[PDB]
Parts: structure tokens; sequence; C-alpha cells
């Protein structure tokens, strides 16, 4: 019951976002306590600086000037066992353009059994003042009126050179 | 004629004078014969000369010993005429009185009776005190008849004496072990009793008529000879291929990767890892919580999986106490065979496929197509044909019997030459109109709807009203039955039929009336219903329903004898068996040491086994009994029940069938002669714009539309749609839940949707202008595409629109699955199944009408026994059933429900007889044998109404089951198949045609094939004429060649069997050897057929065969051996491996019992590719819908994270699974779950979608509509596949 996705690249400036971290487990039936840490590096710096980590139900903010009263949990809630890490952000400036390292910490409590297990997710945001939509859309948009048009061409084409032989015919006798 | 002598000594006399003189220097008369009616010309016995001794009465017997005797029945005995044991003389007055007695219907009467006593007393469990004088007797009745036998006649000494017939070997053995273990201590009571039940076959020898049923039983298994040949070739060759592909890949389990090697303890001590042990620890496994067997798991990416810190690898023991497996080639068998009949067989379906991969499903399918569904069907076929030859000689017999009659009428003729009458008058007055039938049966339908109205949930308001109007319909039938009895007689006039049912039904609701409700009135309230059968009179297809059940109680009443015979037999023979292991090794099988539902320790249990092996639920009880009782005995005596049981409920449903055609009538009654007064109550009640086209624009017009319809028909245009449709429907398949993750091929998909629904916008438009409204509008095919094309403009419109949010919008989008209802119209293959169905479909109808109706009365019986008794209070936290002592009611529960605990629930059982409506379900799931395992374990288990069930306290209940089964799911079965078959040939006589499922391009093929299937062989061989000098010519052309080359593919068939998955390394080193010489011997013998023969390689087509076979074979022995290097790729040696089988195709060649059977197979191919197209498309489009509607409900029971709905592989699999109708109950629970169990909020990582609960309506209707279809292809199918076996079979030619 989970499907990993990746989030979008993409932020539009001065508007809200999401910042997608999901990581489910193997099996689901099975039971986990798990909190997870967030690392922002922006762009032209080379250090990971922790902002917020998330565990038993409440969320620690570092002091951060660019990150405080713009950031709000977006995760799974009501239970101790998180698949979904994903972090809200209110107001996207130029400031939160770098890259995100997602840190979950899981651990699985079997019978007689305690496993440990960590995943490091990357996300790659990028600051735009404007929102481009996707070439994909624009592909299909023209292909669909090109095979549109072209269709229609040909059938009254066909249309046209079957009237024209078939009146001949009929004119003849 | 009228010859009588006593056998006077001068009569021995001569007889031996005429032998003496035959010697010194021819066929009995089978009318005569001996142990039947005499013919009617010998006339009577004179006064009291029955017993006498007369002589023989025909020819070939006057010279040789005999002695003839008659009795009182009129049957004929013959003896032989020296003195038995030379020491008693016949006339010396002990032997007469011993024959008067043998001649006495009195002493069969006395040994019936002793043999029924006999048998009710080896149905007791416990021998009690008072027993064993009782078996004692029985010893000494039994000696009796023997001894009386021996009077009668000597041991097999000389002539028709004892010790001749069979069943006196078989009475003999029984008395000389009785006698040997009666006063003797030697002998182990649970050997000799089992061995006590022969006294059992003796009904045969005892009752008259079993021996014909048992001796035609016989000939009918006699003609099955080349077909078991067929079944155990097919079966073992599929076996090879599961136990080359499947090896070992059944026990892979999870263990915990992560070695703890600094706390790594052993039983001994000092530590240590000591593998082949850690990996044969259970604790050291994963068990899915709520589960028994370990999980298992495979390494392929399409495989199961497990969480972290977990690995797959072959550990433990095989699953189902290690029977389940492919290890060895014995358990392959097995576990095929398990699928030939297909019983629990989506367990090994889902085992497989989980440690294995999903895409070795096609596997599953050609044992399911092959070896399933074509062997089962050719025994069907074969059993048919020898039921009919008998039959057609039955009434040869018959008519020739009846046709000397004629001679022997011809030689008789020749040689002949207070007022009561009043108010008696009165009140039958009332009777002689139609009227009062009419109210009559308007009472009956009221009643049964009345009855259909009562639910478990009912308030007083409700039940008041039931009961008044049952008060008042008794009394209403209770006066129509008095008014009737007075009219015609008080003590006369009720035994003309129909008279004494409906006495029967009102004596039995008077009888209701009185007595309260102190116990029984809930099964006594269950008899009423009868009165529907009150409207077969008029109802023409529930008279033939009715004469079906009458038929076997009545004319074919001997078969059905016979078959509770050999149930009861079977029942005592397993309860005498494995009764006492069962509760030795009772905790082998059930943890808790108590015995499990299904056990063999009293006769009841041993009964319901034996029933439930003959439906077809066999393995589970064979694991168990396995288990406590060895493999050896259970596999026998499971085999040889299945086997014996199978063939007789097979040859009592073909001889029904036969009955049940018009066979059975005789023009003894006129051809509905009589009138139906409703007709005349009829009567009685009655009686008191339009523009020319040859003008300028009018002629233009008219060339647009036929330029319209030449478009149309243009057979480019056509293919185009096809594709166009094809590409429609396959763009359905990419929206399971992982669409989140392809965002670019959704987006693709949503602008396509656009183009396609204007291409079939367009197409409909330009068939409106070609064909024309009234022709487009006259048929059902543009309806249909207007009906889909006008839903997609809706939906495309709206959403454009807005409101895409709407649920009426949501609603019509799960609608788009029936694009693919598109391809009927256009392919022809589809299109003629579709159209003799809906042709075939009144005749369904009419017989499902009596279906249901019939099923409504098993459904009320139900309601008025299980209404509300299957609800049961339920610990959550620990997952058990609280007993009796713990709660009691739903007061008690709710009392232990105080506070917060919500771990207590007072739980209901999802299929349960609450109502009409659930009680179809339930009787739906009991009829298919799937999912009445519950049903039948919650209803021996209710009590009462509102209190907590108690394990078996209402273990009688099972009955309820089992005649439901014998009456709801066998006899309706009955009038199915003959009214199907009944309408198919009558649409073959009408249509004259060869073949329903076959367009006219495939009928040409067809007559083509049956040409070349006639066609004879013939061998021009010349001589090489080369240095090859012709010796090898010869040699390949010599018989011994092709025997020894025959011998050597059977010695490789052999040694292909021994693999073994445990095997050493040395005995895979022989085996790779030997292999290796096979393959070499078989290139030398290519080479040998090479360059001495050519010109006869492109005929015969079995040498190209061995050609391409035997490069598959160097290629898959020494390729693999190469790609060691570079290349991986684990499984794909498996598979090209599986090449060498192709060696074992060659037993075809001298084949010629079963090459026709293939033959036969391949006849019948195009009309299966039809119809399997058709099912096809049906799976495509209720999958689509599967993954529209359950995607996202709760993990349990048959939905998990392998087999479920989300994904269109998936969703596939499962609609494959449930084709075959195989557990349709495990996939239909999770749908059924509720908001208490089911969390209606629920987060779902990756999709926007909440809630993990599905609708139980739309499941059930899904899942009712499912089965349906597929039962009505199948059979469909199966009638196919029969007409042409039967087609092949019925060929004969010089
Ligand atoms: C699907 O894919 C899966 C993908 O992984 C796949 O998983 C793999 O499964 C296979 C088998 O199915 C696994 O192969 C087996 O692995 C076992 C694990 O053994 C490990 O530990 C051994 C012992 O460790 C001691 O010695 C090491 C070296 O000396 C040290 O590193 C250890 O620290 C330790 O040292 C000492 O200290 C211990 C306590 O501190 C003390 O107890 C101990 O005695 C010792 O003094 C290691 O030897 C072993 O390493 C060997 O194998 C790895 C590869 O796994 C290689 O590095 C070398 O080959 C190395 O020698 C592991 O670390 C093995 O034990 C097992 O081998 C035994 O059994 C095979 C037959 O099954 C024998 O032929 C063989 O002799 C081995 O020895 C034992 O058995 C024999 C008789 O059988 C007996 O005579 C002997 O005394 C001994 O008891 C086998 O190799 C594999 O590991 C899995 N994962 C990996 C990593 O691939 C899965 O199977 C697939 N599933 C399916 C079916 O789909
Ligand atoms: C009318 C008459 C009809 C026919 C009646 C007779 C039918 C069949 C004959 C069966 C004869 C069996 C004789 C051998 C019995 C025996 O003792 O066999 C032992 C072997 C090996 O057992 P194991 O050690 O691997 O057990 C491991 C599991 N543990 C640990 C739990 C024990 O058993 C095996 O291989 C199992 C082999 C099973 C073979 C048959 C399976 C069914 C297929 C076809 C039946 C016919 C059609
Ligand atoms: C397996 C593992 C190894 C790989 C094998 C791959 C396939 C390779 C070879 C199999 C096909 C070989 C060619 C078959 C056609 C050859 C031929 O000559 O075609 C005509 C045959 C009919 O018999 P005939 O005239 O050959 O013999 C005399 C018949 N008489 C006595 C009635 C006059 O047509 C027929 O139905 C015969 C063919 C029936 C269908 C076979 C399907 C096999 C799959
Ligand atoms: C092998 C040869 C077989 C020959 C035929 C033998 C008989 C076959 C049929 C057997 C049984 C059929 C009837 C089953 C009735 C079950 C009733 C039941 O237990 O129902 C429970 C549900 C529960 O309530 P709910 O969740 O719905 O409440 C929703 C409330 N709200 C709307 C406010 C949200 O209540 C409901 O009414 C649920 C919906 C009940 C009706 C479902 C559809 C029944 C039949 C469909 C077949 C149609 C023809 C197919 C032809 C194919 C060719
Ligand atoms: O024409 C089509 C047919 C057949 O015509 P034919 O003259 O028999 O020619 C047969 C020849 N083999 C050929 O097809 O060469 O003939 C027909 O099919 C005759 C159909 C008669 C009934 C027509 C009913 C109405 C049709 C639909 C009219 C739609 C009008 C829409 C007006 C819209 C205005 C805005
Ligand atoms: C999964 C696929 C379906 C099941 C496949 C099962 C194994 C099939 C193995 C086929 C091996 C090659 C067969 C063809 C060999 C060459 C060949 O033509 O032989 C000659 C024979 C001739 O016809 P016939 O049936 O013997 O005639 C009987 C009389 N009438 O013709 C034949 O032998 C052909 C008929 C027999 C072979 C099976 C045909 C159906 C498949
Ligand atoms: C002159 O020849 C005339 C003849 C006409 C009839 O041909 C066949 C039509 C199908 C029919 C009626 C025939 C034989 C066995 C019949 C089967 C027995 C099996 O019993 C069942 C019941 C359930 C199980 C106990 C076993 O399977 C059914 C599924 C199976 C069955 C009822 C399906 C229908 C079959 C005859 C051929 O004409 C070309
Ligand atoms: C709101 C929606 C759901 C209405 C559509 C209902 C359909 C299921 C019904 C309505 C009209 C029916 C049609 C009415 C008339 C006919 C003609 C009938 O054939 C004839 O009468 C033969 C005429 C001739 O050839 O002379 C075949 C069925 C058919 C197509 C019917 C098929 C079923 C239809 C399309
Ligand atoms: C070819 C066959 C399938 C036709 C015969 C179908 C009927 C047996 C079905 C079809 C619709 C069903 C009804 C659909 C809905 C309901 C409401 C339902 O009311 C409830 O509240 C359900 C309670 C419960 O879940 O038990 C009671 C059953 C009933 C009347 C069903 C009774 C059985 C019906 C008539
Ligand atoms: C007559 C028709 C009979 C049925 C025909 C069925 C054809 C076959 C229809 O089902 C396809 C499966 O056989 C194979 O599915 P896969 O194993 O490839 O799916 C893998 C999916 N994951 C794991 C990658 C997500
Ligand atoms: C709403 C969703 C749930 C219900 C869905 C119901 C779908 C039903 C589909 C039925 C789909 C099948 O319907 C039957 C028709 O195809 C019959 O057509 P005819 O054969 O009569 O047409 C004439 C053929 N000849 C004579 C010209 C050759
Ligand atoms: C956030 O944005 C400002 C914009 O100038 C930039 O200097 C710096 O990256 C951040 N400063 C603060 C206030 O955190
Ligand atoms: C196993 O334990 C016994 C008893 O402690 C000991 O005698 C033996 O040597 C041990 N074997 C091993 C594997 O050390």
């Amino acid at each position: 019951g989970c499907v990993e996705v990746d989030s979008e690249t993409e932020a539009v400036y001065g508007m809200t976002f999401k910042i997608l971290c999901i990581s489910c487990k193997r099996r689901s039936e099975t039971n986990a306590e798990t909190f997870t840490e967030w690392t922002f590096r922006q762009k032209g710096t080379e250090e990971f600086v922790k902002i917020l980590r998330y565990e038993n139900e409440v969320l620690q903010l570092e002091e951060d000037e660019r990150f405080e009263g713009r950031v709000v949990w977006n995760g799974s809630r009501g239970t101790k066992d998180l698949q979904d890490l994903s972090i809200f952000i209110t107001n996207v400036t130029y400031n939160h353009s770098g890259d995100y390292e997602c840190h979950v910490y899981r651990l699985l409590f079997f019978e007689n059994y305690e496993h440990n297990t960590s995943v490091v997710k990357k996300i790659h945001i990028e600051v735009v003042d404007k929102a481009n939509r996707d070439m994909a859309s624009i592909v299909s948009e023209i292909m669909m009126y090109v095979l549109i048009v072209v269709l229609t061409i040909w059938l009254v084409a066909e249309m046209i050179y079957c009237y024209k032989k078939i009146a001949a015919a009929t004119e003849t006798a | 004629p009228d010859s009588f002598k006593p056998f006077t000594p001068e009569s021995l006399a001569n007889i031996e004078r005429r032998i003496a003189e035959s010697k010194l220097k021819p066929k009995p008369n089978s009318d005569l014969e001996a142990g039947k009616s005499l013919p009617f010309i010998y006339g009577d016995i004179p006064q009291g000369l029955v017993a006498v001794p007369l002589e023989d009465f025909d020819p070939y017997y006057l010279t040789q010993k005999t002695f003839v005797v008659l009795n009182r029945g009129k049957t004929l005995f013959r003896f032989s005429a020296t003195p038995a044991l030379y020491i008693l003389s016949p006339f010396n007055l002990i032997r007469r009185i011993a024959i008067k007695i043998l001649i006495h219907s009195v002493f069969s009467m006395i040994i019936m009776c002793t043999i029924l006593t006999n048998c009710v007393f080896m149905t007791f469990s416990n021998p009690p005190d008072w027993s064993k004088n009782v078996e004692y007797t029985f010893t000494g009745i039994y000696t009796f008849e023997s001894l009386v036998k021996i009077i009668a006649r000597g041991f097999c000494i000389d002539g028709f004496t004892f010790l001749r017939d069979p069943w006196n070997w078989l009475d003999f053995s029984v008395i000389m072990m009785a006698y040997i273990t009666e006063f003797v201590n030697l002998g182990n009571v649970s050997a000799l009793r089992t061995f006590r039940v022969l006294r059992a076959l003796k009904t045969i020898s005892v009752i008259p008529g079993l021996k014909t049923i048992v001796g035609a039983l016989i000939q009918s298994v006699k003609k099955l000879s080349d077909v078991m040949i067929l079944t155990v070739f097919c079966l073992s060759v599929f076996a090879l291929i599961g136990l080359q592909l499947f090896m070992g890949n059944l026990r892979n389990k999870c263990v915990v990767w992560p070695i703890n090697f600094n706390e790594s303890y052993l039983e001994n001590g000092t530590k240590g890892f000591d593998w082949e042990e850690y990996i044969n620890n259970k604790t050291n496994f994963y068990t899915v919580p709520g589960m028994l067997e370990p999980l298992l798991c495979g390494n392929s990416s399409d495989a199961g999986q497990c969480p972290e810190g977990y690995q797959c690898m072959k550990a433990g023991r095989n699953p189902n106490y290690g029977y389940t497996s492919f290890d060895t080639f014995s358990w392959a068998f097995l576990a095929l065979f398990r699928l030939m009949t297909q019983d629990y067989w989506e367990n090994l379906y889902q085992l497989t496929l989980r440690a294995a991969g999903k895409t070795y499903m096609i596997f599953f399918v050609l044992v399911i197509f092959v070896g399933s569904f074509y062997l089962v069907n050719l025994i069907l076929a074969v059993v048919a044909m020898a039921y009919e030859e008998q039959n057609q000689a039955t009434l040869e017999e018959a008519e020739q019997k009846e046709a000397e009659f004629k001679a022997m009428l011809e030689q008789l003729k020749k040689q002949q030459e207070p007022y009561w009458i009043k108010l008696k008058e009165i009140v039958n007055l009332i009777v002689m109109d139609p009227f009062v039938d009419l109210a009559i049966t308007i009472c009956i339908v009221l009643n049964t709807l009345f009855m259909a109205m009562e639910h478990h949930p009912m308030t007083p308001q409700f039940e008041h009203v039931l009961a008044v109007g049952n008060l008042v319909f008794t009394g209403i039938f209770t006066a129509e039955m008095f008014l009737k009895l007075i009219a015609m007689d008080p003590y006369y006039y009720f035994q003309e039929g129909w008279n004494i049912f409906d006495g029967f039904i009102v004596s039995l609701s008077l009888m209701e009336l009185s007595l309260a409700d102190v116990e029984g009135l809930s099964v006594l309230r269950s008899f009423r219903l009868l009165r529907v059968f009150k409207l077969a009179k008029s109802w023409p297809t529930l008279n033939m329903l009715i004469k079906i059940i009458g038929n076997s109680v009545g004319a074919l009443g001997n078969l059905t004898l016979v078959l509770a015979i050999i149930v009861f037999i079977f029942a005592v023979v397993g309860m005498q068996l494995f009764g006492k292991s069962y509760k030795e090794c009772v905790c082998k099988i059930n943890q808790d040491c108590e015995l499990p539902r299904w056990h063999m320790h009293d006769f009841f249990h041993s009964f319901l086994i034996v029933f439930r092996v003959l439906c077809g639920e066999w393995i589970e009880t064979m694991w168990d009994c396995m288990e406590v009782a060895g493999q050896a005995m259970c596999l026998i005596v499971f085999m040889m029940v299945m086997v014996i049981g199978n063939l007789v409920v097979l040859n009592l449903f073909l001889a029904l069938l036969l009955s049940s055609f018009s066979a059975d009538n005789l023009a003894a009654t006129d051809d509905d002669g009589e009138m139906n007064n409703l007709q005349i109550s009829v009567i009685r009640i009655k009686k008191g714009c339009q523009v020319n086209i040859e003008e300028g624009l009018g002629k233009s017009w008219w060339i647009l539309r036929k330029t319209c319809f030449l478009i149309v028909e243009h057979n480019w245009f056509e293919t185009f749609i096809i594709f166009m449709i094809l590409l429609s429907s396959g763009a359905l398949a990419f929206e399971d839940i992982y669409i989140e993750q392809r965002k670019t091929i959704r987006t693709i998909l949503e602008y396509a949707d656009k183009v396609f629904t204007y291409i079939f916008i367009l197409e409909m438009l330009l068939k409106w202008t070609a064909y024309g409204f009234v022709k487009f509008f006259t048929n059902a095919w543009c309806w249909l595409d207007f009906l889909i094309v006008a839903v997609s403009l809706v939906s495309l419109i709206a959403n454009a629109l807005g409101y895409s949010e709407l649920g009426a919008i949501k609603s019509l989008r799960t609608l788009r699955a029936l694009r693919p209802l598109r391809a009927l119209s256009r392919f022809e293959g589809m299109r003629v199944v579709v159209n003799a169905l809906v042709g075939a479909i009144p005749s369904i109808m009419n017989v499902l009408l009596v279906c249901l109706i019939f099923w409504l009365i098993f459904s009320i019986m139900g309601v008025n026994l299980f209404a509300g008794k299957y609800h049961y209070c339920f610990n959550e936290t620990s997952e058990i059933r609280f007993e009796i002592e713990d709660v009691n009611n739903k007061t008690e529960c709710e009392k232990l429900m105080e506070g917060n605990n919500t771990e207590i629930r007072w739980k209901n059982v999802k299929i349960n007889f609450d109502n009409v409506g659930a009680g179809y379900l339930a009787l739906l799931q009991v009829a298919t044998f799937k999912g009445w395992m519950d049903i039948m374990y919650a209803a021996v288990d209710s009590r009462k109404p509102d209190e907590q069930p108690k394990y078996e306290d209402n273990i009688y209940m099972y009955i309820y089951f089992v005649i439901f089964i014998i009456f709801g799911s066998f006899f309706t079965l009955n009038l199915f198949i003959g009214v199907i078959i009944d309408n198919f040939n009558q649409q073959k006589k009408k249509f004259g045609g060869q073949d329903i499922f076959m367009t006219e391009e495939q009928k040409k093929y067809y007559n083509a094939m049956k040409k070349l299937g006639s066609k004879k062989p013939q061998k021009p061989i010349p001589r090489p004429l080369n240095k090859i000098q012709g010796i090898v010519f010869d040699f390949v052309t010599q018989q011994a060649f092709d025997i020894v080359i025959m011998m050597l593919i059977c010695l490789n068939m052999v040694t292909m069997m021994v693999e073994t998955d445990t095997q050493s390394k040395q005995m895979e080193n022989i085996l790779y050897w030997i292999n290796l010489v096979f393959v070499i011997f078989f290139t030398c013998e290519c080479v040998l057929k090479m360059f001495a023969l050519r010109h006869y390689y492109f005929t015969i087509g079995w040498n190209i065969f061995d050609f391409v076979v035997v490069i598959l074979s160097i290629v898959g022995m020494f390729l693999a051996d190469i790609i060691e290097k570079y290349f991986v790729s684990p499984t794909l040696f498996r598979v090209i491996r599986l090449a060498r089988i192709g060696r074992i195709l060659r037993l075809i060649k001298g084949a010629k019992g079963i090459r026709t059977l293939l033959f036969a197979l391949m006849m019948s191919l195009p009309a299966l590719f039809n119809i399997g197209l058709l099912l096809f498309l049906v799976m495509f489009i209720f999958s689509i819908f599967g993954m529209s509607n359950f995607a996202y409900v709760k993990h349990e029971a048959g939905i998990d994270d392998m087999f479920n709905f989300e994904t269109f592989g998936n969703s596939m699999i499962c609609l494959f699974q449930i084709t075959t109708s195989a557990g349709w109950d495990g996939l239909l629970l999770p749908i059924l779950n509720r908001p208490p169990d089911c969390s209606l909020d629920k987060e779902h990582p990756g999709s926007g979608f909440k809630g993990d609960c599905g609708n139980p309506s739309v499941g059930i209707f899904f899942f009712v509509s499912y089965i349906i279809i597929s039962f009505l292809i199948v059979v469909n199918m199966y009638i196919a596949i029969i007409l042409e076996n039967f087609s092949v079979a019925t060929e004969e030619s010089a």
C-alpha cells in the first residue's frame, strides 16, 4: 500500500511547495519505529546542515534564519511507523535552492529480532520565478493536434476521391 | 414344451449312456440359461412339482451331467447330478430338504436382514459388552448358508458347483476369516475389523439386479485403455517439465541473514556457526503473524520479498508437512495429479508463483488447458460412448423380446380356433372450477413469497404479520384439503396422484400447529415449501426436474443402491483402518492435541470425509491421514475411493441424463392432450420530407451516401478501426496505483484519449450517413457502439466544462472499462460464439427460473435454521474465540466490552443465513464447493439465536449441507446439461451446418483436416545408388532398429526421473555422464540418418522434428556449459534443458491408440480458440474493473502483496485463478470488510486515495457476474470439445 514517488525539482518563487521523501518497507504487515532528519546544502556551499528532525510525533527545527516560520511537517501522522517523510514549506524563497538529504532511520521489531535500517534520499530543488510547463505536455498537445488534422484531411481526401469516382461511374451508366 | 420329470436313476443312466456313446464314436439358449425366469411357452409347474429334481430343458446338456430345480419365484437352478462329496445321494433325503430351503425367498430375505443388521453393527465404533454374542450368532448364521451350499453342491469338484462363482469365493473367504479369528487369540483387531467389512459386498450377491449393474460398470470402464495411457504419458512429461523448472523452489525461506557469531549458541555448547543446522532451526525464519507455515520467497525480481534483516535461501522442509513439493519425480507427479483434478490447486499456484516468480504463470495455463481440461473430457467422452453402446444393446434385446412376443401371439391365436349425496354434490360444485385451482396456485406462490420475507434482525411488528399470514395460509390450505376429502369420498378417491402428497403436507402442518414449539420445530416448518412442487403440473421444466429426481429412486434405483453401498463400505473401511491413529497422533496434525474438524474417529466423520472426497476435496484430508497412518495405506485407500466413487457417480450422472432424454417417452399418454383450465377461465372472464433523389442535389446526396457506404465496407478502414480499438483497450492497462511514478505516460495517454474519442466519433458519424438511421438503430452492435461513444462524449465534454470531482463523473469514469466491448462486432470468431449464446439464451433463462425457485426452498430452509446464530464474541488481542465458560451470549460479551475494552468484539460471519439474499450467496458458495468450509464450520457450532457458538454443538447439521449438494448441485446440473444439449441439437438441426462455433473461413480448413486425417500412407523407397551400398538403407527400415531406438528413448525417460534436489555431487556426475552418452548416441543416430536419406526430409515431417530437437539438445548441453564465461542468466539453462523432453514425444510415432486422440485435439483446436479469445476479452474487461475498484482493499485472506488488484498482471492472475472457480471466496472476503475492521480514512504514501475499505455490493455483483460468465464459457468449451471427440471417434473407413 505504498508507491515510492519523486518530488518535483522546480519550485516557484513566492508560493508554497512540497518536498517528498517516501520510503516504505519491503513488507507492509511488519511494524517498526521510524524517525527522520533533514540536511540542506545551498548551492555554492559544500556542507550539509541539519534543518529539522522528526521523532516521537514531534518536530524539532534548528536555528536557521532561512527556515524558521516557513516549514511544517507534511508526512504520515497518527503513528510512530513513518513511511511518508515529506515536509511542507509555506514560502519558497531563493534560499531554498539546493540539495536536500532525507535521512530516515527505522527500527524493525520482529520476534526475538531488532533490525536497524538507514536510508538516505536525495532531492534537488530549483527555485524559479515562474513555473514552466513540462515538455511532455507541449509535445503531446502538438502531436494530438497533428494527428487529428492529418486524419481529417486523409478522410476528406478519400471521400472526395470515392465521390468523384462513383459519380463518374453513375453518370457513365 | 411342458417337459417335467423327476431325476430318477434311469434318467442318469440314459444321460451317462448318451455321453458314453458320444465319447466312444453347441451353445446353450441364452433365454433359458440359468438363474432367470422361464419363457412363457413352457407353461406352469404341474401341481406341486416345484423343487422337484427336473432335468435340463435345453440342448447341449442332454449328455453332460446336469440337474434342474425351479422355485415358486420361477427361477432356474442347475446343480450337478452326482452326489455331492460322493456321500450324499440325492434321494437319501438330505439334499432334497436343503435344496428346498435354498429355492425359498424367505431364505434370501433372512440373509438380507442379517446382512443389514451386521453392517449396522459394523457402523458402531466402540464394541460394547453386549456385542460379541451378536457377532457370534452372525458367524453361526453365515456358515449355515455355506453348509447348505456345501450340501447343495461340491467344492468346485466337477461341473456347476460351489466355489465357482466369485461371490462363492467371497463368502467362503469371509467365513474362513471369521472362524480363523473367532476363538483364536491370534489376530490384531485393527487388522481383522477392516477385513470384517467384506460381509458388506455380499449385498450385491443377495440384492437382485446388483450383479448386472456391477458388470455394466466394469464393462463401461473396460474401454478406458488408451486414454489411461495417454493420461499417464501427459502427466509424466508435464511432471518432468515441472521437476526441471521448479526443482527446489518450494523450500525457499527467508532466514535472518546477519549472523550473530558472538551469540551463535549450540545444543552441545561451545558456540559455533554450525551451518546445515542454523538453516534447519525453526526460530531463524519468518512467519507472517496469524499464519502457520513460514513464508516463501524468491530471488527473482517479480517473486516474493521479505523484510529487512531477512534473506532468501533453500532452508527447512517443504510446505504442507513436506508433501507439496517438486524436489522428486514422485512428488511432482503427485502435485500434478493434484492439478489434473483441480483440488486446492490455487495453493500450489500461489506457492510456486511466490517462490519462483510471476512469469511462470504461463506454465500453469498449459497444464490447465491440456492435462486438466482435455484429459478429463476425454475420459468423460469415452465413458459416454460406452454407456451409449450399453443402452443401445439393452434396447435391442428389449425390442427382440417384444418381437418374439408377436410370434407367440400369432401361435396362440392360430391355435385358439340421510341427504348425504346432496351436500356431497354441493361441496363438489366449488371443485370443478378453474377459479379454485388458480386461487390455490396463487396461494402457494404467496405463501412462498411470505416465507421468503423473514430475517434474523426482525421487529415484533414484522413477526406478528408473518405469524398471522402463516396461520391464515395454513387455514386456507387445510380448508381446501378438507373440502376435497368430502367431495369425492371420506376414505376413497385420494390415491390418484398428488392427493397423498398434499395430504401429507397438510397433516404435517396441522401436527406442527399442535405440540407447541418444544423441540425440532425449526426443521418442522421446513417441509411445507414442498407445496411449491404443486406448480409442476403447470410447469413443464419443473415437471422434467421431478421426473429426473424420481428416476434415481425408481427404474434407475440399483445404481443408486450400489453407490450407497460403495460409500458406506469406504466409510467403514477408513474408519476401521485409521480410527485409532487419529487419537494416538492427534497433535501430529493439530497443535492443541484435540481432534481436528475432519477426523476419522467415528462413522459420521468418516462418511463426511468420503462424501468430501467424492465432491472433489481430498488432498487436505490426505495430508492429515498421511501424518498419522503412513503414506502407503493412506495413498492406496484415497486413490481407490476417489477412483471408484467418481466412476460410479459419473455413471449415475450419464444414466440419469440418458433417462431424461426422449427415450423415457414411449407415447403411453397423448402429448399434452388435456386442456389447461386457465384458458377457459380467461375466456369466461373476458365474456362478462420524402424528397426525391433524381435531381441536381438529390443525385449528389445519393452518391455521397453510396460513397460513405463504400468507405464503411472497404477492408482497409475496418483493419484500422480494429487497430485503434486495440490501442484504446491497451491504453487502459496503465492505470495501476503506480501511475504517480510514470507522469509522462499518464500525460501521453490523457492526450491520446482525445484522439481516440475523436476517431470513434468520426467513425460513428460516417456510419450514420452510410447505413442510415433505421439500419443503424435496428441492430445491437451499432447501438452498443453508440452507447459507448455517447458515454465517452459525456465524460469528455463534462470534464472539459468542469466538475471533474463530481460523484457522477467519477462513477462514469470507471464505466470506461467497456471500451474493450467493441471488438465483439469486429472479430468473427468472437461474434459467432456470442450470437450462438444469444440464440441459445432462452433455454438457459427458462432453466435458471427453475434453478432459482428450487434454490429458494433451500435458502428458506437455511434461514429458518441459521438465522442470527453465526454471531460470536471475539478477542482481537489474542485472536481467539471465547469459550462457553467465558461468555455465553451477546449480553455477556457486551458486559465484557465495558469501559475501553474495544478489543472485545461481537463479530459476525460475513457469509451467513441472516436473510434469503445472503442465503443465496451462501448456497452459491456451497454448490461450487468454494468457501463452504467456513459456512459448515459455523453452522455446526450454532446453538440458538443470540448466544456464543460451541465447538461442534450441532454436528448433525452437516446433513443439511449434504442433501442440498445431492439436490441443488447434482440434479440441477443434470437439468441444465440436458436442456443445453437439446437446445444445441435443435440449433444444429435448424442451421443445417456441421459446427456452430466455426466461421465459414474455418470450415474449409476443418474439411481439409478431415480429409487429411483419413489419408492413407505410402512407402516408396528407392536404392541410394551410391557408395552407401544400401546396407544402412535396409538397416533404418528394420523393425529391430526402431525397437532399439524406442527402448533407448524410454531409458532416457527413465533416467530423467532420478534427479533429486538433495542429491549428492557423485549422483549428478553419474547422471551427467549417462545423459552425455545418450546425447552422443542420438547424434550418431542423426549422422546415420544423415547423408544416407535426404529426398524424404520435407514430406513425412518426423525426421525434421528429430533434426530440430537434436540441435536444441547439443546447444542446451554444451553451450550452456560455455555460457558461464561473461554471462550468468541462472534461470535460462533450465528453459533450454526443457528441450531434452522433446525425444519423449517420439513415443507418439507408434501411438495409434492415442494418435487419433491427439488428432481430435488438433481438430477441436480452433473452436476452442474462438471461445478462449472471448474468455480473454471478458477477463480483460473484468480486470480493468477490478483495478478501478478493488486496488486499495486490505491485504487479508486471498488478497496479499502478490495476488491482488492494483496492477494489471496481478489482476490478470487473480481472474485466471477465478476462471476455474478456485478460491473465489478468499478474494471476496476482503471486499466485505466494514469500517469497524478497515479504516475509513487511511494514509496511502504516494497516492491521493484515502482509506482501505471496499464496497460489498460492487464486489458481490462483480464476483457473481464473473462466476456466471465463466461457467457459461467453460460449459460451451466442454460441449464443443466433447462434440468434436464424438465426431472423431464415430469414423471408420477401409
Ligand atoms: C538468493 O540470493 C542470495 C544472495 O546472497 C543467496 O544468499 C546466499 O546463500 C548461500 C547459500 O544459500 C550462502 O552461502 C552459505 O553461506 C554460509 C555463511 O557462512 C558465513 O560464515 C562462515 C563462517 O564464518 C566464520 O569463518 C569466516 C571465515 O573463516 C569468518 O569470516 C567468520 O567471522 C567466521 O570466523 C569464525 O568465527 C566464528 C565466530 O566468530 C566461528 O563461529 C566460526 O566457526 C569461525 O571460526 C564463513 O566461512 C562464510 O564465508 C565463506 O563463504 C563466503 C560466501 O558466503 C565467502 O567469503 C567464502 O566462501 C567463505 O569461505 C560466510 O561468511 C556458509 O557457511 C555456507 O557454507 C557452508 O555450507 C556449504 C554448503 O551449503 C559448504 O559447502 C561449506 O563447506 C560451508 O561450511 C560449512 O558447512 C560444511 C558442510 O556443508 C561443513 O563441513 C563446514 O564445517 C561448515 O560448517 C554457504 O557458503 C551465502 O552466504 C548467502 N549470501 C551471500 C553472502 O551470498 C541465497 O542463497 C539465494 N536464495 C535462493 C535459494 O533463492
Ligand atoms: C450420435 O451421437 C450423438 C452425440 C450427441 C451428444 O454428444 C455429447 C454432448 C455432450 C454430453 C451430453 C455428452 C457426453 C458426456 C456429457 C458429459 C458427462 C460429464 O458429467 C459432468 C458432470 C459433473 C462431473 C461428475 C463430471 O462431468 C459434466 C461436466 C459432463 C457432461 C454432462 C457434459 C456434456 C456431455 C454427449 C454426438 O453428436 C455429435
Ligand atoms: C437509456 C438507454 C440505456 C437505452 C438503450 C436501451 C437498449 C438496451 C435497447 C433500447 C432499444 C433496443 C433495440 C430496439 C430494437 C431492436 C431491433 C431488433 O430487431 C428487430 O426488431 C428486427 C427488425 C427487422 O430486421 O425487420 C433487435 C434488437 C434491437 C436492436 C434492440 C436492442 C436493445 C436496445 C438498443
Ligand atoms: C440471476 C440471479 C442472480 C437473480 C436473482 C438475484 C436475487 C436473488 C438478488 C438480486 C438483488 C438482491 C437484493 C439486493 C439488496 C437487498 C437489500 C438487503 O438489505 C440490507 O440491508 C442488507 C443486509 C445484509 O447485508 O444482510 C437485503 C437483501 C436484498 C433485498 C437482496 C435480496 C436478493 C436479491 C433480490
Ligand atoms: C535568505 O535570503 C537572503 C536574501 O538576501 C540571503 O542573504 C540569505 O541566503 C538568507 N538570509 C537569511 C535572512 O536567512
Ligand atoms: C559439544 O559439547 C560437548 C559437551 O560439552 C563436548 O564434549 C564436545 O566436545 C562439543 N563439541 C564441539 C563441537 O565442540
